[PDB]
This record gives C-alpha cells, sequence and structure tokens, in this order.
C-alpha cells in the first residue's frame, strides 16, 4: 500500500502491492497485463501473490 | 555384464499422425485471457511421429537409437510402467559424456556420467508365482563410469511394477531439449481409455525440470522394463506398452490462454 521500489527474484520495478484475487498456478512466478507489462508477482519466500 | 537379447522379430518402422501434441509453456510468464503468439521449437501440428510397440502376443521389443536434432517429443501410452527412462549421447560409450534418466522399482536416476552404454539397455523384473509379486530383479544398461560430474537421486519410494491385462491407461508426454547449455524437460499425464493409438485432443506441457548439464547430445534411446518368470537372452517377456517419437522444429504458435493461466488451444501458423 506504498509506493515501493521492488525486485522480486531479477524482476525490477515501481509500484505499490496489493493483496490480489488472482490464483497463479505453481510453476507460474509473475503475471503480465495485455501489452506484457507486468501486472502480479508472486513473492517467492511465502508464496503470496 | 550385457546381454543381447534375441528372440525378436523384425518388422518395418511403423508410423503415426499426432493430432495437435507437443505443445508446452515456451517461457515462464504467467498470462491470463490473451492471445500470445510465440516462435520456438514445437511439434507440427498433425505431424506424424514414430511408432515404437512393446507387445506379448515376436515380442516387439523396440529401443532403436533414435537421433535427436533439436528436441524430442516422446508419448508413452503405458499400463504397467514398461517404459522406465531415457539415455542421450553422442556415442555412448564412455568416450564422450552421455545422459541417463532412469525410474527403477525405488528411485529417480538422473545421471551425467561417462557410462560404457551396451548395445541393448533395459532393466528386468522378476515375478514370482510362489507368491504373486513383481520388483525390479535385472538393471543391465551400462558397464562403467569413471569421470562425471551430475547426479541427482530422489527420495525413495514404493512402485508397482506389476503386469496388468487391459488396454492402456497412463499417458505420459514428455519434452527434451538442449538448448543453451540446458536440457529442458516437460512433461505432463493423463488418463485413458484407448485401445491401441495416442489419443487426439490438447494438452500443453509444462516444465518439469532445467538441467544445467551443457553437454552435446545427438543420439538418445528409451530403455523399458521387461518381465520374466528361458536362457539368458530368450527367457523374457515383453509386455504391453507403446511409445511414439517426434523431432520438433522452429515454428510460429498463436496460443491461447484461459482466465487462468493453463494454454487451452493452440494454432499452428505454418
Ligand atoms: C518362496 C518365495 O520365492 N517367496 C518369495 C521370495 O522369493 C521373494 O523374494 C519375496 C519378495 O516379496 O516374496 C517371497
Ligand atoms: C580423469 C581424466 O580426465 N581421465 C582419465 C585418466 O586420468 C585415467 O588414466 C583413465 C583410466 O581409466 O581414465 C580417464
Ligand atoms: C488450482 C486452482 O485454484 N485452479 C483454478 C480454479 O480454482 C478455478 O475454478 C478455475 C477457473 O478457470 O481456474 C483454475
Ligand atoms: C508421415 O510419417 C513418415 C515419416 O517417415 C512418412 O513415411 C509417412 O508416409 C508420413 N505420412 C503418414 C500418414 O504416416
Amino acid at each position: 500500500n506504498k509506493c515501493v521500489n521492488f525486485n522480486f527474484n531479477g524482476l525490477t520495478g515501481t509500484g505499490v502491492l496489493t493483496e490480489s484475487n488472482k490464483k497463479f498456478l505453481p510453476f507460474q512466478q509473475f503475471g503480465r497485463d495485455i501489452a506484457d507489462t507486468t501486472d502480479a508477482v508472486r513473492d517467492p519466500q511465502t508464496l503470496e501473490i | 555384464q550385457c546381454v543381447n537379447l534375441t528372440t525378436r522379430t523384425q518388422l518395418p518402422p511403423a508410423y503415426t499422425n499426432s493430432f495437435t501434441r507437443g505443445v508446452y509453456y515456451p517461457d515462464k510468464v504467467f498470462r491470463s485471457s490473451v492471445l500470445h503468439s510465440t516462435q520456438d521449437l514445437f511439434l507440427p501440428f498433425f505431424s506424424n511421429v514414430t511408432w515404437f510397440h512393446a507387445i506379448h502376443v515376436t515380442k516387439r521389443f523396440d529401443n532403436p537409437v533414435l537421433p535427436f536434432n533439436d528436441g524430442v517429443y516422446f508419448a508413452s501410452t503405458e499400463k504397467s510402467n514398461i517404459i522406465r527412462g531415457w539415455i542421450f549421447g553422442t556415442t555412448l560409450d564412455s568416450k564422450t559424456q552421455s545422459l541417463l534418466i532412469v525410474n527403477n522399482a525405488t528411485n529417480v536416476v538422473i545421471k551425467v556420467c561417462e557410462f560404457q552404454f551396451c548395445n541393448d539397455p533395459f532393466l528386468g523384473v522378476y515375478y514370482h508365482k510362489n507368491n504373486k509379486s513383481w520388483m525390479e530383479s535385472e538393471f543391465r544398461v551400462y558397464s562403467s563410469a569413471n569421470n562425471c560430474t551430475f547426479e541427482y537421486v530422489s527420495q525413495p519410494f514404493l512402485m508397482d511394477l506389476e503386469g496388468k491385462q487391459g488396454n492402456f491407461k497412463n499417458l505420459r508426454e514428455f519434452v527434451f531439449k538442449n538448448i543453451d547449455g540446458y536440457f529442458k524437460i516437460y512433461s505432463k499425464h493423463t488418463p485413458i481409455n484407448l485401445v491401441r493409438d495416442l489419443p487426439q485432443g490438447f494438452s500443453a506441457l509444462e516444465p518439469l525440470v532445467d538441467l544445467p548439464i551443457g553437454i552435446n547430445i545427438t543420439r538418445f534411446q528409451t530403455l523399458l522394463a521387461l518381465h520374466r518368470s528361458g536362457d539368458s537372452s530368450s527367457g523374457w517377456t515383453a509386455g504391453a506398452a507403446a511409445y511414439y517419437v517426434g523431432y520438433l522444429q522452429p515454428r510460429t504458435f498463436l496460443l491461447k490462454y484461459n482466465e487462468n493461466g493453463t494454454i487451452t488451444d493452440a494454432v499452428d501458423c505454418a
């Protein structure tokens, strides 16, 4: 809930992280919206999307 | 020690048609409700794949030495876990570094080692009439192995090994690729109710492992179990089993994802 510069397993970006209702598959790390812009990320430590 | 089995009838080769098979996730990037174009090594739709059979009825024991051009799609319609693993290399005689992936009765072995692979690698299961029980008895693949770097052994389990009767039930689809010095294995697996064919339909393979081996693979062979309960080269049964081999080529495919991340339809542009 804050503008944060984040780095998730080499994926670097800026933005606010919020709880998500999206359900990722076990083998999927991050999800891209249309146009291949990062939209969601699974934090590897606790596998929270 | 190895023995080259005899009592094996020679037939031509056979071939079959693969209907929209050999599709995996090209990348590890989750996409949901999207129509993605991707260029990569795929198995073309409505392709012809080499058919190898293992039937009791001859005994049709197929385990030839197949090339490995740029990747292989390997499907297996099995009932009693006859196919056990694979071997990949260049010369297979410990001159050059080979790879083997085996699934014996207890463990899953993955070695990248300098094996002196013999002409007829296989495994042998022994069946006891005194008390009906099947379990691995013989492991004839490889003679010697001196220099090697990469091993992996999985936590011991207990495996069926028993020979059922009926039609094939389990479809095992596997994709092997060797690129950037990475051996990439995609796998997936599906209950079937056919008798003799390799189903139609769609199913996207998901990646299973990425071995960082970086060897030079040009040929490979499958290795599958035989049943015993004759001589050293005659006393063995095959067991119902079939497996299909295809040969990946660089293609554009236009994949469809669901509202999920799972690939629910693809089309070959060429
Ligand atoms: C596709 O498979 C083989 C490839 O060697 C070829 O001989 C065959 O005629 C082609 N068509 C069919 C129907 O198998």
